[PDB]
């Protein structure tokens, strides 16, 4: 419960913020809605010397629209996220998956950038950002560089961000107007990571499947784009052969952990499940 | 009549204006002067010698007062305490550790912050060895040696002693018998029912502050005890201070459920600092050390056979249990009593005969057994006969409901003297079980089920349904002086009952509140039978110097005790009254009648005195053939317990291919005799449905072969929220206590030890049509999809 | 250590505060403003939920130094200034929303914001958004209807 | 002390708290020995009879056959035979006679 | 030596008076203070302490 | 208001006080050291004694910030560590030289000082010498007891 | 009980003491032994402003032999008066008088140019220095000056002191090795400021008396130095019909306040009665 002791700053600009976790070094963090940090710190998994609360620069928070895309600021919380009606009309699979994290409490204080920073193969965002194809936006002491989603997890707790570095913002295509989307999650209660997930977006014309992306959410130690799993619905009416092929093909890159949530094979079984039912859905929307 | 608010009402509870502005007063809300914090350097191994302990950092390190260790313990004979099943429990680990999380030092610092810090710098050196957590593997020849500090090395069942890690063998009933008819019956209908680990988890943790006051020679004790009397006794008996030198106050209390019975080694270690220090210290546990260090519940594994004619008449029943303690034997429970009364496992069945074995071993685990809600292993007891009827009415192939009514003891019988021993006091199983079946439409949802059957095999739903039944005779009010003590003390319970002389009222019990309502409950006993309304009249329970003398809140057993206590205390004080009310009207005692609030005298109703008169009259002219005042103290020894009885009925709906259940509906008639208020039963039923819910649908504490301790935090222990809970259905029927002076019956514990077979009940029927057998707690989704996939519905 | 400057209640508050120093520490242990309790430490809870902002935050995931500048509504802040209880507070009571009252400070400050969030909730929208916060004793069903009791009775005031 | 047979320092002793203390009507008039001096001997001596059946049942004897010898009740003719009051307060929590209360308590 | 003192404390909240005070007749104290304050005995605590004399 | 530091029963004290606040004040008040008393507002019953810089001084007629940097021994400072009583307060309880116990702890501390000053004292020395301390329940003559008591224990044999 | 609220100065000099009374003014007490001062602060019959406390002061404590005089700080207390072997030598009466002012606490604490300066006629130094014909030592803004002790008070509350001034030490003349002394005080209890009291010093020689020096306490708005009274002693036996004639004298100069001590014609016969044993002892004294 108690956390080791720390130093507290609170940089005024992304700049200063990024100046300060370049000169402390590993042994700073930065501190965004405290939701997965402090945990870890009140267990002592997590023993930073600095902590660098990100609250007070503003251009971390803000949700728009420039050119094809949605940009999301990374301080943005859940429950902005769930309030937005500009997402709601654009992208609201946001939405649908925020309402699948957390609780109240947490969704006032956790933010996007935290979930998808965060490494933790139970946070949600990651896959669904798999899924929508997003890039994250890193400022960091030699500058910009945009890392896609699906290329910015390589483990629990491991990503491709480099010392001295922020997440400022989240890039997201915007999906066809009309498009088809799911977020589908088995869970043992409200709070609880995913047995498993999946994230579907689709398009759809003259009764068949014209796009499909897919994103897996803890059945690995990292989200999982299931790349082959899409393009397999690609061009079907999306009925009972299809699915069975996207199934098999996601179900085959799995590896999922055996916890508390029951066995790797049971894991496996409903990330296909999750699919074929958030598949289901996005169809129906389309 | 307005402001009565006496037995029956659904009176408003006085305790909620307290809580809901904050203004309760839990232990971690205490603050005394000087008061330090302390808490414990705990074990990372679950079977290990200890070789060295290094506090030398500890103690160097700024706002650390003391560090101690079972050295500094052991002069004082306090390195072990005893507990209720009559062992010892370590309170800091001598020369080794037996389950993981077990207390290895005590750091006492300025507050939570710096103890937490100082905790980590303490250093123990370890040496391990061979861990044992399989039961069925205790008594085996090649063994570890647990307990060696009351043990010898003793590898079979023939030697002198038992094997070591044999805590005890309890047998009752007629063992002759029942084998004879097991050689002989149609039907023989066995399995082995696993009621899995779980734990009572109350909000509040475990948590007191000790304050020794070196100057006068007194302890004050604040504390999270269900049973504040019992405590006191226990730290006089061990510390060597009379009990007249120890204030025991068990003030709010944050939920119990049977996790706040025992003492723990905080309040062991926190009373010996203060001791040491002359400063009080406060130690409070963490959610984590709560869930893997404080009292388990269940961990039974019971071998369970019914024998019956093939038309459905139960002959016997034949169970023995293999109790899975932990460490040490901790369980709270009579101490005649070490499995509690898992002799009530005959249910609500008239039988000729029967025979109960158990066996209790120890394993590398925390200890416990009795908690949550258990009644003394009753939980267990039921959900072994309500399980064994259901396995024996598919090997029937009777429908359960009618071999239940086949064999129910019937109104007539009572009292009952069932065949392991108990007399049952009263109950109308019939009509209860009658009126619960026409309520769900049972015979309507056997049609429905069938249908739904012939759907699944026809490929047309991947749902399948569920009817789960039990019809439970619980066994509350411990007890009878004969047979039911706690470390020697009879198991009576008290109440005292002082009149002001403006007509107001002081009332205290042995009992203890930690959420029932006592504050409110006891008032409207002592307001209708004196008069009095329940807001004049004031309820405390659990300081020492102040209530009688009790053995505490458990085992249901508040209502069947204490509320009998305040009864009779209550009828003391109107004796009084009456011949007060003699001498003023100047007639015989016998020439009066009570009126609600007053006596009249016969025949001349004109003629009368209030019971507001008549406590001012003790005061003002009080006769002088009396005592002046009006007051009264009771200690009730029962004559017996009361066996309070429900029928429930789930209807679940189970999605064979994620395992996934949804309760259709719950719904949970109880009988408890007379309803002292209505709406504080209704909550106690609303709260016992939703643990059991808990039990049997995904709550767990899981150990690997290593002795890790899984699954104890809120990260995976299921505790359900709003939205889990299923909506709860609730009746009643009214079949008194004919031995209680108000015909009331204890509650409190029956919806879980009803509710558990009820759900484990359901999701087995739902299966039961696909031949799986018995499916074993908890039903949570892997283990439900693990069924499926065993029975091939996967493909 | 931090200098902090905050209102609770209504109140100003100053204090020095190590950063490492819980929220739900600072207002229980510096502050002695008790009613909000520690159920767990894990987060998931809620006994620690407390008013911030406007929102609801489990004050045993935030540092005090977090919450500078803050103003923070705890269960001693709800009753209106003449003793008069919420109509939350009143609810709980009414409909035998609490047994223990250990996880009620908590579920009243949610319950706070929540009919603040949504006036007029469904029983699906309440259990949903009290989805945060354990209790042990109710089962939830009477917790609900003191929800659903306070909502009619704020809905009459205007 | 006198009356029970067990040490003052045994006993806890107080006043003041009208929660817990008995109603009386305060120290005044050199009051305090003539009446609740006289109410102590006299609870004291009920909790005597009651602890008196006690060890007459625990003896197996008439409680008229026990005589009194400073903090215990001893058999006429049997010296031998006795019941401590120390343990005959045991007693009324451990095993009650049947037909009496538990406990050992008095009011006057 | 010590003089006449009191410390009275009305919980608002729960509607109960505590009275500390200097008192050779708490009993009594608590019975007047009942009839003049119209609040009930049981939820007038009245605590006579040490007292420096009378 | 003003910052002093001093050292009160052999402890380290800082402070802020008002130039007005009394001593006996600063002490029962502010550091809750409640043995001293106040029984008078004249300056006569002694009640509120205490030994400051080797002086026995009526604390009610002093203001904290004279103290700025003394030694000031309260009741509280005489026992023991060992939890046993000094030679006064034993003989206090030996001879019966209380009953309320109000004017007990300014006796003792001046008691305390009076030893110092005159390790044998008459009987008559023993009562001029307390004669800035006022007891209304024993009559003296008990108090005269326990002081004789005290000064036989600490001299090894008695006198009077 | 509770005074009001003031300033508080702790001086490091008699020189800065002396010009932060001038400065402050009348707002503006020198703070002593405080055992006159604080009682009636606490009663508010006194509001100072600022107390100027004199304890940083070294110099203001003391005992010295000077020329054919013993000088003593103005903070000297009644304690140290007490405890001094050379003031026990040279001026016995010191001690005696002591001895009979207030308590032990008291006089740990309260000083003889309090009990000198203060201006209650119930102090009783001042009337054993109008006996001793000592001079007070003041320094002020303007400089130093010596008033006598004889001089000094005028009234109730009244005396010769100015603004700005401290009372810095008391300069005795040392009387006659051998001399008789007494002072002999009426009081209804310990601590009691007189009824009356006399404070007498005689020589003798061959029977006869050769000096004698007579003051009176707590029987007028001052204290009294009885001059006629001692005068008519010189040269008699110091029998009752030489006492006669000063005690008449003694009391036609009384002028007491009638209070709880009793009425005023009570405490002028004390007076007389007070000078024949304070007499009566000096002369077995004399030596
Ligand atoms: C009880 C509970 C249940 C939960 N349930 C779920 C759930 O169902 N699904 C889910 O997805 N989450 C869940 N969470 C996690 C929650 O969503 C967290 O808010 C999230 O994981 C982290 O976001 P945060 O803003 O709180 O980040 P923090 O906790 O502040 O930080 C998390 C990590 O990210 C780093 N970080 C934060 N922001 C940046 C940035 N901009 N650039 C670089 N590094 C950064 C931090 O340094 C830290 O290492 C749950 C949490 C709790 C306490
Ligand atoms: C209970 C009690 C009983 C007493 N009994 C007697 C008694 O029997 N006989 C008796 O003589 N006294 C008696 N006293 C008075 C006592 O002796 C005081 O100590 C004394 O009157 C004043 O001396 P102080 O040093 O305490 O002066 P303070 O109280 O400090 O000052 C008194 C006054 O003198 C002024 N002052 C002080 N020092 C100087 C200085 N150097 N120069 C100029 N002005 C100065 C102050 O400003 C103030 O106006 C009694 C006191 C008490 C409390
Ligand atoms: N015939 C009856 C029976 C009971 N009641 C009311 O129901 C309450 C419960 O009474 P009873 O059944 O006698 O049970 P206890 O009070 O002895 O409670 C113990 C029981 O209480 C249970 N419910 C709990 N509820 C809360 N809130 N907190 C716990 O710790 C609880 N622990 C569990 C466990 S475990 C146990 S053993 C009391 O207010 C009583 O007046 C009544 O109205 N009529
Ligand atoms: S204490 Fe459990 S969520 Fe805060
Ligand atoms: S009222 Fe007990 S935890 Fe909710
Ligand atoms: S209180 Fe009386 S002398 Fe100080
Ligand atoms: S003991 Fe009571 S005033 Fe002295």
């Amino acid at each position: 419960m108690i956390p080791g002791s720390f130093d507290y700053h609170r940089p005024k600009s992304i700049a200063d913020a990024v100046a300060l976790l370049t000169k402390l070094g590993e042994d700073a963090r930065p501190l965004a809605g405290g939701h997965s940090l402090i945990p870890i710190m009140k267990t002592r998994l997590a023993t930073p010397e600095h902590l660098v609360d990100l609250r007070d620069i503003g251009d971390l928070v803000g949700i728009r629209e420039e050119g094809t895309d949605v940009v999301i600021g990374a301080m943005t919380t859940q429950h902005a996220l769930i309030g937005s009606d500009f997402l709601a009309a654009k992208l609201p699979i946001i939405r649908e998956t925020s309402l699948l994290i957390a609780d109240p409490q947490i969704r006032y204080m956790g933010t996007i950038g935290g979930n998808a920073a965060n490494g933790d193969p139970g946070n949600d965002m990651p896959a669904l950002m798999q899924c929508l194809g997003a890039a994250y936006e890193l400022t960091g002491p030699e500058g910009a560089r945009i890392v896609a989603a699906r290329d910015y997890y390589q483990g629990a707790y491991f990503t491709a961000i480099e010392p001295g570095e922020l997440l400022t913002a989240i890039r997201i295509p915007v999906p066809p107007t009309g498009h088809g989307y799911a977020y589908e999650k088995l869970k043992r209660k409200i709070g609880d990571y995913a047995t498993a997930a999946a994230a579907v977006v689709l398009t759809m014309s003259g009764g068949k499947c014209v796009t499909a992306s897919i994103g897996l959410t803890n059945v690995a130690n990292t989200p999982l784009w299931a790349e082959e799993a899409g393009k397999v619905l690609v061009g079907t009416a999306l009925d009972k052969p299809a699915l069975d092929k996207a199934v098999a093909l996601a179900e085959a890159i799995t590896a999922p952990a055996s916890d508390g949530r029951g066995p790797a094979e049971y894991r496996t079984k409903m990330a296909g499940v999750m699919l074929r039912r958030a598949v289901e859905r996005a169809k129906a929307r389309a | 009549a307005e402001k009565l608010q006496g037995m029956g009402c659904k009176r408003k509870r006085v305790e909620d204006i307290r809580f809901t502005q904050g203004k309760g007063n839990y232990v971690d809300d205490v603050k005394l002067p000087g008061m330090l914090f302390g808490d414990f350097v705990r074990s990372s191994h679950a079977h290990a010698r200890i070789k060295s302990i290094d506090t030398s950092k500890a103690k160097a390190l700024p706002g650390v007062f003391a560090v101690l260790t079972a050295a500094d313990l052991k002069p004082l004979n306090l390195h072990y305490m005893p507990t209720l099943a009559g062992d010892v429990q370590a309170v800091l680990a001598d020369e080794k550790v037996l389950f993981q999380n077990q207390e290895v030092a005590f750091v006492v610092a300025k507050d939570r912050y710096v103890a937490a810090d100082a905790i980590e710098l303490v250093e123990v050196d370890y040496e391990p060895l061979p861990v044992l957590v399989d039961p069925f593997k205790a008594m085996e020849p090649d063994a570890p040696l647990l307990r060696e500090d009351i043990k010898d090395k003793m590898t079979g069942a023939h030697g002198a002693r038992k094997h070591h890690n044999h805590i005890f063998r309890w047998e009752i009933g007629d063992k002759e018998g029942t084998d004879a008819t097991f050689a002989k019956a149609e039907v023989v209908s066995k399995d082995m029912f696993t009621y899995h680990r779980v734990h009572p988890s109350p909000l509040e943790t475990c948590q007191c502050v000790a304050s020794m006051d070196k100057i006068k020679g007194e302890l004050t004790l604040w504390g999270t005890f269900q049973a504040p009397h019992v405590i006191r006794t226990v730290v006089s008996l061990i510390s060597g201070l009379p009990e007249h030198k120890i204030h025991v106050i068990a003030p709010d209390i944050g939920g119990g459920f049977g996790n706040k019975v025992g003492a723990y080694s905080g309040y062991v270690c926190a009373v010996v600092a203060s001791i040491v220090l002359g400063v009080p210290v406060k130690w409070v546990e963490d959610r984590m050390e709560n869930l893997s260090t404080t009292s388990f519940a269940r961990d039974y594994h019971m071998t369970t056979e019914l024998a019956a004619t093939k038309d459905g008449k139960i002959l016997a029943m034949r169970c023995h249990v293999l109790a899975d303690h932990g460490a040490f034997d901790a369980c709270a429970d009579p101490s005649k009593w070490p499995a509690g009364f898992m002799n009530i496992c005959t249910g609500s069945y008239d039988m000729p005969v029967a025979h109960l074995a158990v066996d209790g071993v120890y394993t590398n685990k925390a200890s416990g057994g009795v908690a949550y809600r258990c009644s003394f292993r009753v939980t267990e007891a039921v959900y072994a006969i309500e399980r064994a009827i259901e396995t024996l009415a598919q090997r029937l192939e009777m429908d359960s409901a009618d071999l239940r009514i086949k064999n129910f003891i019937q109104p007539e019988q009572f009292p009952y003297m069932a065949p392991l021993g108990w007399e049952y006091d009263s109950g109308n199983y019939p009509l209860a079980m009658k009126k619960a079946m026409d309520t769900v439409g049972y015979h309507q949802l056997r049609a429905e089920q069938k249908a739904k059957q012939e759907a699944f095999k026809r490929g047309e739903t991947r749902e399948i349904m569920g009817i789960g039944i039990s019809f439970f005779t619980e066994i509350v009010g411990a007890g009878p002086s004969k047979n039911c003590d706690i470390l020697g003390v009879s198991m009576f319970d008290s109440a005292e009952i002082r009149i002001h002389p403006t007509g107001s009222v002081i009332a205290r019990m042995g009992t203890k509140s930690q959420g029932q309502g006592h504050e409110t409950t006891y008032a409207q006993i002592i307001a209708t039978e004196l008069g009095i309304p329940a807001d004049d009249i004031m309820i405390e329970e659990g300081n020492t110097d102040t209530a009688p003398y009790g053995l505490g809140t458990y085992g249901s057993r508040s209502t069947p005790t204490a509320g009998a206590a305040t009864a009779v205390a209550a009828r003391k004080i109107k004796a009084k009254a009456q011949m007060i009310a003699a001498h003023m009207l100047e007639v015989h005692e016998g020439d009066l009648e009570w009126d609600v609030d007053r006596f009249r005298v016969k025949g001349l109703p004109e003629k009368f005195k209030t019971m507001k008169e008549l406590a001012w009259a003790s005061y003002n002219s009080p006769p002088p053939n009396l005592e002046p005042g009006l007051e009264a103290v009771n200690y009730y020894d029962p004559p017996n317990m009361t066996y309070p009885f429900g029928a429930y009925f789930c209807i679940m709906d189970i999605d064979v291919d994620t395992g996934v259940a949804k309760t259709r509906r719950f719904y949970a008639l109880d009988d408890c005799g007379t309803r002292i208020n209505p709406m504080i039963i209704e909550g106690q039923v609303h709260g016992g449905l939703t643990e059991a819910f808990a039990v049997a649908m995904g709550q767990e504490i899981r150990y690997d072969e290593q002795g890790n301790v899984l699954g104890a935090s809120f990260m995976d222990f299921f505790l359900p929220t709003a939205v889990e809970t299923p909506k709860w259905e609730t009746d009643y029927t009214v079949t008194p206590s004919p031995h209680h002076p108000i015909g009331a019956k204890g509650v409190g514990e029956s919806p879980h030890v009803g509710g558990v077979p009820c759900f484990s009940n359901a999701v087995n029927d739902a299966y039961a049509f696909l031949n799986a057998g018995h499916i074993q707690m908890p039903h949570d989704a892997w283990r439900l999809w693990k069924v499926g996939e065993q029975l091939g519905l996967h493909v | 250590k931090a200098h902090i400057e905050l209102t609770i209640n209504g109140h100003p508050v100053e204090a020095l505060v190590e950063p490492r120093t819980l929220l739900i520490h600072f207002i229980r242990e510096q502050q002695n403003l008790t009613g909000a309790h520690i159920g767990c430490d894990t987060s998931h809870c809620g006994a620690c939920t407390v008013d911030l902002d406007g929102m609801s935050v489990k004050s045993c995931t935030m540092f005090a130094v977090q919450a500078n500048g803050a103003s923070i509504t705890t269960i001693e802040g709800m009753a209106a200034p003449d003793g008069t209880l919420s109509a939350l507070q009143e609810g709980f009571r009414m409909m035998h929303g609490l047994q223990c009252g250990y996880c009620t400070p908590g579920m009243i400050m949610r319950s706070h914001r929540l009919l603040q969030e949504n006036p007029s909730p469904t029983e699906a929208e309440i259990r949903f958004g009290i989805g945060g916060n354990l209790c042990r004793c109710t089962g939830y069903q009477n917790i609900v209807k003191a929800i659903q009791y306070a909502a009619a009775k704020i809905n009459g005031v205007p």
